[PDB]
C-alpha cells in the first residue's frame, strides 16, 4: 500500500525490515568499520536484544541507524527513516510487536501471547549522522531525524498531558471515558448508557484521567562553531513520557530526534494565528550524558537504555576508527621523538620554547577518573598557569589550544565576572525553577579553558576559582537557592609578572602577584624567561621571516611531517581507550621524588618568599605522570616515566636555594673535581680490570650501577674524550674500551 | 530486638571511641586532632533551656583553619555527605542575606515572606562552610545570631519575625597570607575579629612543616588511594554502622 | 541614650573561679496531677535556688507597676 | 536493668590493679586466636541476623506500593534507603543490595533477577505471602 503523503509503501519495508531483524549481525558492522574481528562468532544481535527485552519488557528498542546502513537491501529504509520518521517509526513498531509475536509463538511462554500484544512498542533509532549543529538547521529539513549535541540549560517540571477523557457520572450514574486521538475532546451531549438526560451537561473528573508525560527541555548547543559575535543558539526541545527527567540541569546530553515547526498567536482571542512558524525538537532517543560519573541514575527504564549503550563504547565514541588509522597510530606511537614531535605538532607556528608545548599536550590528555565510593571528587584533571616576559607567544599558544581542543572556551580575564566564570543559576518565576546560565566553566565541561591577563583579573572574582580548581564544584548561595554546579574542566590562564618583566633582584613568589594558596594550587607553572641570546634571536627572526616568505604560509618551522588533523583524533582516542595503572616500581620513585622536592624546599626563611611543596605537588606529579603514560597508549605506568613529570614540574624550579630570584646567567671548579674524581676511580678501574676492554655500557653498569643514582655518562663521555687527548686509554672501536700501554 | 544485638556491639566494646575516631575519615592521612573535632560535632550537647529565665546554647562549632593543602575541604564535603540534612556553602559566592533568611514577595496575597535559607534548611544538621576570610563582613555578620542566641530574627519589609536555627556550624578559612608566617604572632594573624573568634567553641590552626617519618608515610597513603586497588583503606567501623550508632547516641543528656 | 552599661571581660584567678561554679551550677539546674504537682513545686525549688523573688510574681509586679 | 545501654562504672579509673597474675596471661591469649575464629564468624552471622529482620519488612516495601514490572537495581536499592530507613535505623545502599539478593535467594518462586551488562534487573511483582519464609532465619 502506496501512503498518499510519503509515497513509501508498507508491505515492502515491513517484509525486508522482518528478515532484517532476523539476518542482522554484528559482522556487517565490522566490515564497514574495517576493524579487527569475533562477537563469540557473530551470533544474531537483533534476536539477542528482542530476546532480553521481551524478558525484561522494556518495550523500547535502541537502536543505531548506521547498523540498519551497514546491511545490505536495507539503505532504503535507512534513507527513507531520515526523510519519513512519522510513519517508518510506525511500521517499525508494527514489525516489532509483530516478530515479538512470532517469537513466543515459536518460544513458549512469555506474556501469554497477549500481554505482550497488549502493550505497545516503541522503537529508540539514534546516531543517525551527526547533523551540523543548530546553525545548519534548514527549513528544508522541517521534518527529518537531526541529532543534537550540548548541554541543556533548562527544564520544565514534568506537565501531564490528557490521553483519556474520564467524564462526570451524571445523575444518570454511568461515568463515561474516552480517548482524544488529536487536539479535540468531545463531550456527548446526551447522559450516560440510559438516555435519562438526553439534554445533559456531562462534565469531566480531571483527576481519575489518564495522562502523558510532556518535559520541555530548552537546549544550548555546544560552541564548536560558532564564529563570533552571537552566544550560542538554542533549539527548545519536548519529551514523551519515557526519556522524560533523563536529563537534569546542567547536564551535557546528546540527542536525536525530529525537527517541528508550529505557529504562534499573538492576540490569542481571535482563531487567526501568525506566520513565521516556531520550531522545536520532538526527541525520539537521547544519549544520556555522554558522561563516565555513574553516581546514581535519574530515570525509568531509560536507564536500562543506557546500560544497553555503554558496553558498545569503542566504534560509538571514537565515531571513527580503522586499523589503517589504529595502525597510523600504533605507528607514530612507536615513533621516539614522540613526546618531541608530538609538543611541536600541537603549535607548529611556534618557536623553540618547547617545555611549553610539553606541559600544553600533557594538559590535553589529563590524568583518569579514579572514581572512590568514600571521599571522590579528585580532580581528573591538571591546570597550568605560566608567566613570563611580554611578548612571549603565551597568548597566542592559548589560542592555538583553544583552536586544538573540541570543546575550548576562549576567555579574557578583566572583561570577566565571576557570573561569567562559573554559570549563575535564577529561579525562574514562570514554573518557580532552577535554570542554570552561560556558565563559561560550564561549557568547557570536559576539555580545557583557557583565560588571559589572569593578574588582571579582579579580587573579587578569582574567587571561584579557589573552588572550581581543586574540587570541579561550584557552590552557589543566593536568596533564592542554594546548590552545588559540578564543572569538570582544566583551566589554562596566561599571566603577566607584576610590572612589566622580572626583576631578578625580587623574590619568585612575590614577583608571580597570585597567593600562596591559588598559587600551589596551579598544578604546574611556566616561567617563560625572555633572554638577550643573539644565538636564538636571528633563528627566530629567520623564523619569522620565512612565514612570511610564502603568501600562505604551512610549516613554518623545520619541514618534518606532523599530523596536524590526525593528532586530535589520536587524542580523543587515547583519553578513551587506555586507563595507565599505576605500577609498584612507580610508586616508590615518586615517593622519594616528593621527598626530595620538599626537603629542599625547606628553610627558615622559605616561609615568606618562597613557594612551597605541598600535597598538591604529589597530586600533580601522580595525575601528570599518568598522563604521559596515557601519550604513547602504555597502558601502565613505568618507572621512567615519572622522571620527565619532575622534570617539568621543576621547569619553573631550578635554581635557588633559600633565596628566590633565581638569577642563574649561566665548565665550573665543582664539575672540574667531578671530571677529576671520575677519571681517578675509571683509571683505577680499567687498570684493575686486567681484559682493559669493556664497552661504556659495561663499564657503567661496573662503576655508576654499583650505589646510588646514575651519573650524566656524557661526562663520561668528556672523561674519555680526555683520557683520548691525554691519552690514558683507548676507545679502540664502540664496542668496547681499552686503555693505553 | 535484632539491631539490639548490632549495637550492643558497636557500643559494648572498649575502644569504640578509639574505633570510632580513626575511623571519620578513612582517606585522609591521620589529623587525629581534628577528626575528633568532627565526630563530635554530629554529638551536639543538650541544649536544655534553663529555669524559664533563659535558654542556653547546646551545639557545637568547629572551625578548622589550616595552611596550604592539609586536606581542610575534604573533611566538609565529606561531612556534608556523610552529616544528616547538611549544606556546603562555598561562602563568598554567597551573600549574607542568602545565609540566614531572605525575604520575597508572592504573587499569592501579594505579600512578603520568608525564603528558608541556608541556616534555617540546615536545622538539627551541620552547615559546613569554606573561606570565612573571603567572606566579607557583609555577610560574616549575619551568622553571629546562629552562634550564640541559636536563633535568627528579621524586621524587614513589615515583616517582624524570629526563626530558630538549632544548627551546628564549621568553617575553613585560610590564614592571612594563605599560608601564615611561623616568624609573627597568632594575634596579628588570623585576621577575623575577637566576637567570631571566640564564638568557635574550637579552634584548629593547623600547620603544614616538612619531615621525613611523616611525609613518606602521607605520600604511600594518598598513592595508595591513587591506586584504587590498594583500596586498603577499610577503617573499623564503616560510613553506615556509625550513622545509627550516632543516632542512638544522641539521646543521651547527661 | 541616658544610661550606658560598660562591662569589660577582665582575667582574675579566684572571680572566674566562683563564677565558673556559678555557671556549673546554673548548666546543672538547668538539666500526673500530682507528678505536676511535684513537678511545679521542684520548678519552684529551682526558682529558690536563685533565692530572691520568684519570676511570675516579678512579671505580674512589673505589669502591676507599668500600669 | 532494660537495655539501657549505659556504661557509667567502667569509665571509673584504672581499677584494673587487683590481678596479679604471672605469665598465665599468654594462657588467656593462647585461647583468644581460638575465639577470633568463632567471634568473626559470629559478627558475620549478625549480618546473616540484622539484615534478616530488615527484609522482613522489605517484601512489603516494594510490594505495597512499587508495581512497576521492569525494575532494576540501581533504582530500587537508592529507593530503599532514603525510605524509611532515614528514620530510628538507617541503612547503607550496598546493604540494600544485600538485602535484595537475599530475598530473591529466600523466595526464587517468584523473585526472579538476572544481570544484563550493570546492574541486576529484578522480576515482576506477584504478591506472595512471606512470613511463611521468613521463619527461615
Ligand atoms: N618564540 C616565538 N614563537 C612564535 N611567535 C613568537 C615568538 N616570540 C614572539 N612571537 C610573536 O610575538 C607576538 C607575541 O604575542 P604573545 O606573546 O602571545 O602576546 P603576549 O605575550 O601574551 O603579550 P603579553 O604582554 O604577554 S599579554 C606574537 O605575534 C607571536 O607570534
Ligand atoms: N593530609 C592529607 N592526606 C592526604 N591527602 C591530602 C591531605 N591534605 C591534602 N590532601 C589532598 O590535596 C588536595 C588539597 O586539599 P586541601 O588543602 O584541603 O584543599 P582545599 O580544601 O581547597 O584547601 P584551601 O585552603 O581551601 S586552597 C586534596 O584534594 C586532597 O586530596
Amino acid at each position: 500500500r502506496i501512503i498518499w503523503g510519503t509515497n513509501v509503501s508498507i508491505q515492502e519495508c515491513t517484509t525486508n525490515f522482518r528478515n532484517f531483524l532476523m539476518s542482522f549481525k554484528y559482522k556487517f558492522r565490522k566490515i564497514l568499520d574495517e576493524r579487527e574481528e569475533n562477537t563469540t562468532d557473530e551470533e544474531l544481535y537483533y534476536i539477542k536484544q528482542l530476546n532480553e527485552m521481551r524478558e525484561l519488557g522494556t518495550s523500547n528498542l535502541n537502536l543505531d541507524a548506521r547498523n540498519l546502513l551497514a546491511y545490505k537491501q536495507t539503505e532504503d529504509l535507512y534513507h527513507q527513516l531520515l526523510n519519513y520518521p512519522q510513519e517508518v517509526i510506525s511500521i517499525m513498531d508494527q514489525t516489532i510487536k509483530d516478530c515479538m509475536v512470532s517469537l513466543i509463538v515459536d518460544n513458549n511462554l512469555d506474556y501469554d501471547l497477549d500481554e505482550i500484544e497488549t502493550k505497545f512498542y516503541k522503537v529508540r533509532p539514534y546516531n543517525v549522522g551527526s547533523c551540523k549543529g543548530m546553525r545548519e538547521l534548514n527549513p528544508n529539513d522541517i521534518d527529518k531525524l537531526i541529532n543534537l549535541k550540548g548541554l541543556v540549560l533548562r527544564s520544565t517540571p514534568v506537565i501531564p498531558d490528557m490521553k483519556v477523557a474520564f467524564f462526570k457520572c451524571n445523575v444518570c450514574d454511568h461515568t463515561m471515558a474516552v480517548e482524544i486521538d488529536r487536539g479535540v475532546i468531545q463531550e456527548p451531549a446526551r447522559c450516560e448508557r440510559i438516555d435519562c438526560n438526553e439534554p445533559n451537561s456531562m462534565s469531566l473528573i480531571h483527576n481519575r484521567c489518564s495522562f502523558a508525560d510532556k518535559q520541555v527541555i530548552k537546549l544550548q548547543e555546544t560552541p564548536d562553531f560558532v564564529p563570533d559575535g552571537q552566544t550560542p543558539h538554542s533549539i527548545s526541545l519536548c519529551v514523551y513520557d519515557e526519556l522524560v527527567d533523563s536529563c537534569r540541569a546542567g547536564d551535557r546530553i546528546e540527542v536525536t530526534g525530529t525537527f517541528r515547526s508550529i505557529p504562534i498567536r499573538a492576540n490569542s482571542r481571535q482563531r487567526v494565528l501568525k506566520s513565521l512558524y516556531k520550531t522545536y525538537v520532538d526527541v525520539v532517543h537521547v544519549k544520556k550524558v555522554s558522561d563516565k560519573r555513574l553516581d546514581v541514575d535519574t530515570s525509568t527504564i531509560e536507564q536500562e537504555l543506557m546500560q544497553n549503550k555503554v558496553d558498545h563504547n569503542e566504534v560509538e565514541e571514537v565515531r571513527q576508527i580503522t586499523d589503517q588509522d589504529l595502525a597510523k597510530i600504533r605507528e607514530v606511537a612507536a615513533r621516539e621523538d614522540l613526546y618531541s614531535l608530538l609538543a611541536r605538532s600541537i603549535a607548529p607556528s611556534i618557536y623553540e620554547l618547547e617545555d611549553v608545548k610539553k606541559g600544553i599536550l600533557l594538559q590535553l590528555f589529563g590524568g583518569t577518573n579514579k572514581t572512590f565510593t568514600k571521599g571522590g571528587r579528585y580532580r581528573g584533571d591538571i591546570n597550568i598557569l605560566l608567566c613570563g616576559d611580554p611578548s612571549t607567544s603565551k597568548s597566542q599558544i592559548l589560542q592555538y589550544v583553544h583552536k586544538i581542543t573540541p570543546r575550548g572556551v576562549y576567555t579574557s580575564g578583566k572583561g570577566s565576572s565571576a557570573v561569567g566564570l562559573t554559570a549563575y543559576i535564577t529561579r525562574d518565576v514562570d514554573t518557580k525553577q532552577l535554570v542554570l546560565e552561560s556558565g563559561a566553566l560550564v561549557l568547557s565541561d570536559g576539555g580545557v579553558c583557557c583565560i588571559d591577563e589572569f593578574d588582571k583579573m579582579s579580587d573579587s572574582t578569582r574567587s571561584v576559582l579557589h573552588e572550581v580548581m581543586e574540587q570541579q564544584t561550584i557552590s552557589i548561595a543566593k536568596a533564592g537557592i542554594i546548590t552545588t554546579l559540578n564543572a569538570r574542566s582544566s583551566i589554562l590562564a596566561s599571566a603577566n609578572p607584576i610590572g612589566s618583566r622580572y626583576n631578578p633582584n625580587l623574590p619568585v613568589t612575590e614577583n608571580i602577584d597570585l597567593p600562596p594558596p591559588l598559587l600551589s594550587r596551579f598544578d604546574l607553572v611556566y616561567l617563560v624567561l625572555d633572554k638577550v641570546d643573539e644565538k636564538n634571536d636571528r633563528e627566530l627572526a629567520k623564523h619569522l621571516t620565512n612565514l612570511y616568505l610564502e603568501d600562505k604560509p604551512e610549516h613554518i618551522s623545520q619541514d618534518d611531517v606532523l599530523p596536524v588533523e590526525f593528532l586530535t583524533m589520536y587524542i580523543s582516542y587515547a583519553k578513551e581507550h587506555i586507563h595507565p595503572i599505576i605500577t609498584e616500581a612507580a610508586k616508590t620513585e615518586l615517593v622519594r621524588a616528593y621527598v626530595g622536592m620538599r626537603k629542599m624546599g625547606d628553610d627558615s626563611r622559605s616561609d615568606e618568599k618562597r613557594i612551597t611543596a605541598t600535597t598538591r605537588q604529589l597530586e600533580s606529579m601522580i595525575r601528570l605522570a599518568e598522563a604521559h603514560a596515557k601519550m604513547k597508549l602504555k597502558n601502565v605506568v613505568e618507572l621512567e616515566d615519572v622522571q620527565e613529570a619532575v622534570r617539568l614540574i621543576r621547569s619553573a624550579i631550578k635554581d635557588y636555594a633559600t633565596d628566590p630570584k633565581t638569577g642563574k646567567i649561566d665548565k665550573s671548579v665543582i664539575q672540574r673535581k667531578l671530571q677529576e674524581d671520575l677519571s681517578r676511580e675509571i683509571m683505577n678501574v680499567l687498570k684493575d680490570q686486567a681484559s682493559d676492554s669493556m664497552s661504556f655500557n659495561e663499564l657503567i653498569k661496573q662503576i655508576n650501577e654499583h650505589s646510588q643514582d646514575r651519573v650524566e655518562s656524557s661526562d663520561i663521555q668528556e672523561a674519555l674524550s680526555r683520557l683520548q687527548q691525554e691519552d690514558k686509554v683507548i676507545v679502540l672501536g664502540e664496542g668496547v674500551r681499552r686503555s693505553v700501554r | 530486638s535484632d539491631e539490639i544485638n548490632e549495637l550492643k556491639e558497636m557500643v559494648k566494646d572498649e575502644h569504640i571511641y578509639d574505633k570510632l575516631v580513626r575511623s571519620i575519615a578513612p582517606a585522609v592521612f591521620g589529623h587525629e586532632a581534628v577528626k575528633k573535632g568532627i565526630l563530635l560535632q554530629m554529638l551536639g550537647g543538650v541544649h536544655k533551656s534553663t529555669v524559664e529565665g533563659i535558654k542556653l546554647r547546646g551545639d557545637i562549632n568547629i572551625c578548622v583553619v589550616g595552611d596550604p593543602s592539609t586536606s581542610k575541604s575534604q573533611f566538609l564535603k565529606y561531612v556534608v555527605g556523610f552529616a544528616p540534612r547538611s549544606v556546603y556553602t562555598s561562602g563568598k559566592a554567597s551573600s549574607a542575606a542568602g545565609l540566614t533568611a531572605a525575604v520575597v514577595r508572592d504573587e499569592e496575597g501579594g505579600d512578603y515572606t520568608i525564603e528558608a535559607g541556608a541556616l534555617m534548611l540546615a536545622d538539627n544538621g551541620i552547615c559546613c562552610i569554606d573561606e570565612f576570610d573571603k567572606m566579607d563582613i557583609s555577610d560574616q555578620v549575619a551568622i553571629h545570631e546562629a552562634m550564640e542566641q541559636q536563633t535568627i530574627s528579621i524586621a524587614k519589609a513589615g515583616i517582624h519575625a524570629t526563626l530558630n536555627a538549632r544548627t551546628s556550624i564549621l568553617a575553613a578559612a585560610n590564614p592571612v597570607g594563605g599560608r601564615y608566617n611561623r616568624k609573627l604572632s597568632l594575634r596579628g594573624n588570623l585576621n577575623m575579629t575577637a566576637p567570631i573568634m571566640s564564638r568557635f567553641d574550637l579552634f584548629f590552626v593547623i600547620l603544614d612543616d616538612c619531615n621525613e617519618k611523616i611525609d613518606t608515610e602521607l605520600a604511600s597513603h594518598i598513592v595508595d588511594l591513587h591506586m584504587k586497588r590498594d583500596e586498603a583503606i577499610e577503617p573499623p567501623f564503616s560510613a553506615e554502622q556509625l550513622r545509627r550508632y550516632i543516632k542512638y547516641a544522641r539521646t543521651f543528656k547527661p | 541614650f541616658d544610661i550606658l552599661c560598660v562591662v569589660r571581660d577582665l582575667v582574675d584567678e579566684e572571680a572566674d573561679e566562683r563564677l565558673a561554679t556559678f555557671v556549673v551550677d546554673s548548666h546543672v539546674r538547668s538539666h500526673q496531677l500530682n507528678a505536676r504537682q511535684r513537678r511545679l513545686q521542684r520548678q519552684r525549688k529551682k526558682e529558690e535556688e536563685i533565692s530572691p523573688i520568684p519570676q511570675e510574681l516579678l512579671m505580674k509586679y512589673i505589669h502591676y507597676a507599668r500600669t | 536493668n532494660s537495655r539501657y545501654l549505659a556504661n557509667s562504672k567502667e569509665n571509673f579509673m584504672y581499677k584494673e590493679k587487683m590481678p596479679d597474675s604471672q605469665a598465665n596471661l599468654m594462657d588467656r591469649l593462647r585461647e583468644r586466636e581460638r575465639r577470633s575464629a568463632a567471634l568473626l564468624s559470629q559478627r558475620q552471622k549478625r549480618y546473616q541476623q540484622f539484615l534478616a529482620m530488615k527484609m522482613t519488612q522489605v517484601f512489603d516495601i516494594l510490594f505495597s506500593l512499587t508495581r512497576g514490572q521492569p525494575y532494576t537495581e540501581t533504582y530500587l536499592s537508592s529507593l530503599i534507603v532514603d525510605s524509611l530507613q532515614d528514620s530510628n535505623n538507617p541503612i547503607g545502599t550496598k546493604e540494600a543490595s544485600e538485602i535484595l539478593a537475599g530475598l530473591q535467594g529466600i523466595l526464587p518462586m517468584d523473585i526472579s533477577v538476572h544481570q544484563v551488562d550493570g546492574g541486576l534487573k529484578v522480576y515482576r511483582w506477584n504478591s506472595l505471602d512471606k512470613n511463611r519464609f521468613s521463619k527461615l532465619l
